[PDB]
RNA sequence: UUAAUAGGGACGGUCGGGGGCAUCAGUAUUCAAUUGUCAGAGGUGAAAUUCUUGGAUUUAUUGAAGACUAACUACUGCGAAAGCAUUUGCCAAGGACGUUUUCAUUAAUCAAGAACGAAAGUUAGGGGAUCGAAGAUGAUCAGAUACCGUCGUAGUCUUAACCAUAAACUAUGCCGACUAGGGAUCGGGUGGUGUUUUUUUAA
């Protein structure tokens, strides 16, 4: 289960938005 | 005792008359055996007309002689049961379902002045089907021998029924069942034991004694049409 | 053109049965006892009631289309007697005599490997 | 074929034959030291490979 | 999986978006079982709380028996009863939040949650790519086993006609002609196809959603502002066990024609009509004829569709026709008749096998037989061109079949010996053979497949009913002696020994063992006979099946099968064939091993114990061979856990063919769809990459003589 | 000083229905589900209670429970006795055989006392299929079949303790030496031999 939980959180970094564009818009 | 001085019954109280043949509705049914059999009529059976008459067929399990199936009395002496699977128009398509001998040739073949070595194993085919053998072996004198009996010590016994467990496991786990069925017609897993067991102790009277299907997978009818090697109806003008 | 049946012998001490089914056994064809074709309790059992029992069967197995019978006779079995009585050979006698033709004929008695105390005790029974 | 295969195996069986007089006939050591072979050995080879693997 | 929150009865698939996706959590979060029970709980993490949405939605039902009411604003409970479509009650503002979401798209929803939550559940193999990190929306052929388009008339309105069918009352039911017109195609292939099929989806091609700041209302290039899409297409799940039925089943007959037997009789119409059957039951069905071109599904459509939605509408699938088309058509009696699915041809072969399997055994030998066992391509249902009586042209004609004696001590103990008494005792089989059974004629063949065993002698038979079958004798105590010569060889040459091993276990140990799991794994992967044929063939046009064994092309080509994630099994031949190019195409098998589990659809499942043991194998090998030179393809199983038994002595140049002309064929079908002129280049080799090329003619054509 | 045809200990290949703990098979009995059929089923010397038209008895496909190892079974095997008969594993123990290994008299008899101790019985739980003291009930007619039929408590099984009794027999104290032949069996070891076996996996 722990291979998992860390596959998740390496998708949720690698597509997480850039915050800039969000200040920006 | 149907007389008139036979005490008089609670249960005569309520008769249901006699006015339905029970005959009139049973419609003939013909039940077909697998390709790995030589002769494929193995009869007919009867069923009430559907109001269905599918199912109970499905699940029916008939016991015949290998004799008859194969055509040589050199198998009176096993018997078959096959079970009902399929249904189509009147043809019933039947599959292995165990096989054993008659009571008397069992009794025939125990005798006294000899040891019995019987080996059952649960194995599975690489088709998923679960079953259960049973083979028995009996001890034998050499020609020259001199003793009246030819026991076996508990040893041998031991070291023969290993060898009894490892050949039966070997040939169901790399067969099928189609074609486990194909080696028990022509006897050929006696003679390896008799070949395998030959070293440790002569023996006399090698035979797998009883076939049990202890379970089934889910059912595949395009595996079942195989082993017994769909059609237009007709215009009511 | 030739139908097989099945016809199970059940010989008893004080009965018995002939009982013709198909060859699954599933369905019955016709059933006589030797209580349907006596008076007295004391014959039921008797080698005249099975041969009256098995024409009657006969007749109605040539009604269904059955032509020929596989038998099975059997015994009570279990903690009694382990070989079918009288009724039992008698009753094959007449099925043959009724013009039925026999396929195979078997003992399928009831043999246990371990059987329960039998109800006689200690002294015995059947005195 | 035939005469190919009958020639093969005269000759094969003599060989084997001779083979297996040879470990079977008490060799004893030019100074008295008497070879043991096992029941059912054919080949002197085979003596020497089991002693090579083990 | 292409799943988005946009409408569906417009025919786009959809209706299901991450605002659907959060409110089950949030309904679930505060109950969602029948007694109202929370089935997510606020401490769950963020895997815990996908599961149980995917479990919810995988098992429960919510639009036909069943649906599920929650207050926004009150435990949300799991009612029993169904609004016949996808409903998700909220009390609190008497919305369904699953009213965009259509019957049809719901139940390919319901596919794909349960198809995942048994990934999820496995604990064997990794499944996080699978399931998140592969795109299969890309293409619909892929997705979607057969595709229809159908061309509407009048198509700068829709014809008078089709216009007048949309009425009033529809208008007021369904606001857009689309999304009528939708529905209306949907009605009539469901019904029309029935149990033909699993799933169906409408797809109105070229619709457009944004418009200027000028216009009121999208403008159709096609349709003049009338009709907000250019056509339909059709694209269907089918279920391949009664894909191919011959005739449709219908209610039965009754002394009062019942409302079923009328909404029976009144849609097929004149193809409607009434028969008997050998059961005796009398039942309203249509009969089709099959063919080896098309599907039954074209007919169906095609004459379902004009009868009630338009005439004058134009069903076309070409695509299928071509594949199947490009599969050899046997040379027996009614090929163009018969049915990509059906191996009656197959089945031919073996009755005559099994005449020639009572005549070996009555016969009197030395050594009793212990079995025959045969071995063949046609025998597992995998040669490219079927069995043809006489065809002796065909390069499987002669079919290998493995012959074994009772054990016994008198076997030669040399292995020249020892196979030159095979051949003896095959030379007998011929002999009493030749005497008794006349009418079967024989001859010998030497075999020099396994290197330097040059005494090998095969025993060919010419079959009356006029099939060949080769016949090679197989002992205990051949396999024993080829370790003995691996023992006694030099180091150097071991390496070379060894090789001769894995050809021999290749032919006579485990090419017994595949045809036993393909041929019974093959019953229910209908359509994997036909595309491993078409497979072979596509390999064979580029030269590639020369380095390529047989049983290679078939693991390859059975991964889509037993391994369908994150795809559906393949239910159609050009499905099942692009998909395996798709494999080839991404597999990187210097670093990915392929490992299959032969195993039917849900023990010989890999456990996970054999499961890293097999990967424990790929990593030693790669160690040792990290490019990849001496092994490409690693390819194992329950029959050969070393992985190495069907990929050894291909050429490094080879195999990167299989993988370079794959990724090109993808590459030609993103960069133009699947069409008539794309099929006829994926099948045409180039030839000019080669360095030199020779060109030869046979005195005679072979193809008649090939059974084609 | 020997190293008792005294003894103890050791080592090894065997041997055993020797024992304890788990495990597997096995038909049979009873019960339950489904299923085809129908007049009685059962039981005795003969009958009467009893079950049965809500389908009895029997047929067939199964499942559950508790006991228990037929035929192989023998003037054969193990154990101090009482006793011990399915397969597999674990734990400890033991008789006999071989040993050019070992201590050196360590032995025989015997009180109290201690252990085990067939079946039956007592106390407190579990289980309770079959049989079944007791009790209830049917029939009470006929002497070779003359005491049977149904229900059936305690009991029959097991756990933790008591009870310690059998024709528990060679109707027969113990230890040691000597005083006839013959061939059958079982365990072990020795020599020969030729049949079955068999071969560079091991055995």
């Amino acid at each position: 289960s722990n291979i998992f939980k860390l596959q998740i959180d390496e998708l949720l970094e690698q597509v997480k938005l850039k915050q800039k564009h969000v200040l920006k818009v | 005792a149907v007389g008139k001085n036979k005490r008089l019954s609670k249960g005569k109280k309520g008769q249901k008359k006699r006015v339905v043949d029970p005959f009139t509705r049973k419609e003939w049914f013909d039940i077909k055996a697998p390709s790995t059999f030589e002769n494929r009529n193995v009869g007919k059976t009867l069923v009430n007309k559907s109001t269905s008459a599918s199912d109970a067929l499905k699940g029916r399990v008939v016991e015949v002689c290998l004799a008859d199936l194969q055509g040589s009395e050199d198998h009176s002496f096993r018997k078959i049961k096959l079970r009902v699977d399929e249904v189509q128009g009147k043809n019933l398509l039947t599959n292995f379902h165990g096989m054993d001998f008659t009571t008397d040739k069992l009794r025939s073949m125990v005798r006294k002045w000899q040891t019995l070595i019987e080996a059952n194993v649960t194995v599975k085919t690489s088709d998923d089907y679960v079953l259960r053998i049973f083979a028995i072996a009996f001890t034998r004198k050499q020609a020259n021998q001199v003793k009246r009996h030819s026991y076996a010590q508990s040893s041998h016994i031991r070291a023969i029924r290993k060898v009894i467990s490892e050949i039966l496991t070997k040939e169901v786990q790399g067969s099928t069942l189609a074609q486990l069925t194909s080696k028990l017609i022509p006897e050929v897993i006696n003679k390896e034991i008799e070949n395998a067991t030959k070293d440790i102790f002569p023996l006399q009277n090698i035979h797998v004694r009883k076939v049990k299907l202890l379970k089934q997978p889910k059912f595949d009818v395009g595996a079942l049409m195989a082993l017994h090697g769909e059609e237009k109806g007709k215009k009511v003008t | 053109s030739q139908v097989f049946g099945v016809a199970r012998i059940y010989a008893s001490f004080n009965d018995t049965f002939v009982h013709v089914t198909d060859l699954s056994g599933k369905e019955t064809i016709a059933r006589v006892t030797g209580g349907m074709k006596v008076k007295a309790d004391r014959d039921e059992s008797s080698p005249y009631a099975a041969m009256l029992a098995a024409q009657d069967v006969a007749a109605k197995c040539k009604e269904v289309g059955i032509t020929a019978v596989h038998v099975k006779i059997r015994a009570t079995g279990g903690t009694r007697t382990k070989t079918p009585g009288p009724g039992g050979q008698a009753a094959l006698r007449a099925l043959a005599r009724s013009g039925l033709r026999i396929g195979r004929i078997e003992d399928v008695t009831p043999v246990p490997s371990d059987s329960t105390r039998k109800k006689g005790g200690r002294r015995g029974r059947r005195l | 074929l035939k005469e190919d295969i009958h020639t093969h195996m005269a000759i094969f069986e003599q060989r084997e034959a001779q083979a297996q007089e040879d470990v079977q006939s008490s060799i004893v050591d030019e100074d008295g030291f008497t070879l043991v072979v096992g029941k059912n050995t054919k080949s002197l080879n085979s003596i020497r490979k089991k002693i090579l693997n083990k | 999986r292409g799943f988005s929150s946009n409408m569906s009865h417009s025919g786009s698939l959809g209706g299901f978006g991450t605002f659907e996706f959060t409110i089950l959590m949030a309904a679930l979060l505060n109950g969602g079982g029948i007694n109202s029970n929370k089935i997510l709980l606020h401490g769950f993490s963020s895997y815990q709380l996908f599961k149980g949405v995917i479990k919810y939605l995988a098992t429960m039902d919510l639009c036909h028996d069943g649906h599920l009411q929650f207050h926004s604003n009150p435990a949300s409970k799991y009612i029993d009863e169904g609004f016949q479509t996808p409903t998700l009650f909220d009390k609190s503002t008497k919305v369904n939040i699953l009213t965009k979401m259509t019957v049809s798209s719901y139940q390919i929803l319901k596919e794909y949650a349960g198809e995942t939550l048994r990934m999820l559940n496995n604990v064997v193999q990794d499944q996080f790519s699978n399931i998140f990190l592969t795109n299969i929306s890309r293409f619909d052929n892929l997705k979607y086993d057969l595709c229809y388009d159908v061309q509407l008339p009048l198509g700068n309105n829709l014809e008078t006609s089709l216009a007048a069918t949309f009425g009033s009352m529809e208008r007021v039911k369904f606001i857009t002609l689309e999304n009528f017109l939708a529905h209306k195609i949907t009605n009539v292939a469901r019904y029309a196809l029935g149990d033909r099929i699993k799933y169906i989806q409408i797809e109105m091609v070229g619709q457009k959603s944004d418009f200027p700041i000028t216009k009121r209302k999208v403008y159709s290039n096609t349709g003049g502002n009338h009709f907000n899409f250019d056509f339909v297409r059709v694209k269907l799940i089918v279920n391949p066990s009664e894909c191919d039925k011959l005739v449709t089943k219908g209610p039965a007959h009754s002394e009062t024609m019942s409302t079923e037997a009328a909404v029976f009789k009144n849609f097929w119409g004149i193809k409607s009509s009434l028969r008997r059957f050998k059961d005796g039951s009398i039942t309203h069905c249509c009969v089709w004829s099959t063919s080896s071109s098309e599907p039954i599904i074209s007919s169906i459509v095609n004459f379902a569709l004009q009868k009630h939605v338009s005439k004058k509408a134009q069903i076309s699938n070409e695509t299928i026709k071509k594949f199947h088309n490009f599969l050899p058509l046997p040379n027996l009696p009614s090929s163009a008749k018969t049915s990509v699915l059906n191996l009656s041809s197959f089945f031919n072969l073996k009755k005559s096998f099994d005449d020639l399997y009572k005549i070996i055994f009555q016969m009197k030998l030395p050594l009793s037989v212990k079995s025959i066992l045969p071995v063949g391509s046609a025998f597992r249902y995998t040669s490219l061109c079927q069995p043809v009586p006489f065809a002796y042209s065909d390069p499987d004609f002669f079919q290998d079949v493995i012959l074994e004696f009772e054990t016994s001590p008198k076997w030669p103990d040399e292995i020249t010996s020892l196979e030159k008494a095979k051949t003896a005792f095959l030379l007998k089989i011929q002999e009493e053979l030749s005497a008794n059974s006349s009418t079967y004629r024989s001859f010998f063949s030497r075999d020099e497949s396994i290197p330097y065993n040059l005494e090998i002698v095969t025993l060919n038979i010419l079959t009356p009913e006029g099939y060949g079958f080769k016949f090679r004798v197989l002992t205990e105590r051949d396999e024993i002696l080829y370790l003995r010569a691996i023992a006694n060889a030099r180091n150097e040459l071991k390496p070379e020994l060894e090789a001769t091993f894995l050809k021999f276990t290749a032919k006579y140990l485990a090419s017994v063992r595949h045809t036993r799991t393909l041929e019974n794994i093959s019953h229910s992967y209908q359509f994997y006979s036909p595309v491993v044929r078409l497979f072979k063939r596509w390999l064979d046009t580029h030269l590639l099946l020369g380095h390529i064994t047989d049983e290679l092309a078939e693991l390859i080509a059975i991964k889509p099968f037993v391994d369908p994630a994150p795809y559906f099994i393949p239910g159609s031949l050009e499905n099942g064939f692009l998909k395996v190019l798709k494999f080839i195409s991404q597999w990187n098998w210097k670093d990915d091993p392929l490992i299959l589990d032969l195993v039917k659809p849900e023990s010989e499942r890999l456990t996970l114990a054999q499961y890293k043991g097999i990967q424990m194998n790929f990593t030693n090998l790669r160690n040792s061979d990290p490019n990849g030179t001496h092994l490409q393809f690693f390819v194992a199983s329950k029959n050969d856990p070393s992985g190495i038994l069907y990929s050894s002595g291909i050429p490094l140049p080879i195999a990167t063919r299989l993988t370079a002309l794959a990724k090109v064929a993808v590459n030609l079908l993103q960069t133009h769809g699947l069409n008539q002129q794309t099929i006829n280049l994926l099948f045409t080799p180039g030839l000019k990459d080669y360095d030199f090329v020779v060109d030869l003619r046979t005195p005679i054509g072979l193809k008649s003589s090939c059974g084609i």
